C-alpha cells in the first residue's frame, strides 16, 4: 500500500514538471511581462508618427 | 500409595495427550482460515488503489 501511494505522488510531479513552461505561473509570467514592454513601445511610436515622418 | 499416584499420573497424561491433539486441529483451521479471509482483503485493496 505504500508503495503505491508514493508511486503516484511520483507520476503526479512528473507530470506536473513536464507542462510548467506553459502552465506555471511563474513561466507565465515571464511572458507578460516582455510583451507589456512591447505594447508600450509601439504605443508611442504611432504617438509620434507625423513628426517620426518629418524626420 | 505408589499404585495411587500412579493412576493420577495415567489420568493427567490422558487428558493432556487427548487436549494437544484437538487443539492442533483448531489452530490448523484457524489459521487455514486467516489466511483466507486476508487473501480477499488483499485484492480489495490493490482494486481500490487502481481506481484511486
Amino acid at each position: 500500500a505504500e508503495i503505491n501511494q508514493k508511486s503516484l505522488e511520483l507520476e503526479l510531479l512528473r507530470l506536473e514538471k513536464e507542462t510548467a513552461d506553459i502552465t506555471h505561473p511563474l513561466y507565465l509570467g515571464q511572458k507578460h511581462q516582455a510583451l507589456q514592454a512591447m505594447n508600450s513601445h509601439l504605443e508611442a511610436v504611432l504617438r509620434e508618427k507625423r513628426s517620426l515622418r518629418q524626420r | 500409595m505408589v499404585e495411587m499416584i500412579e493412576s493420577q499420573t495415567l489420568l493427567l497424561t490422558y487428558l493432556t495427550i487427548k487436549m494437544q491433539k484437538n487443539l492442533f486441529r483448531l489452530e490448523e483451521k484457524a489459521e487455514r482460515n486467516l489466511l483466507l479471509v486476508n487473501d480477499q482483503k488483499d485484492q480489495l485493496q490493490e482494486t481500490i488503489h487502481m481506481m484511486k
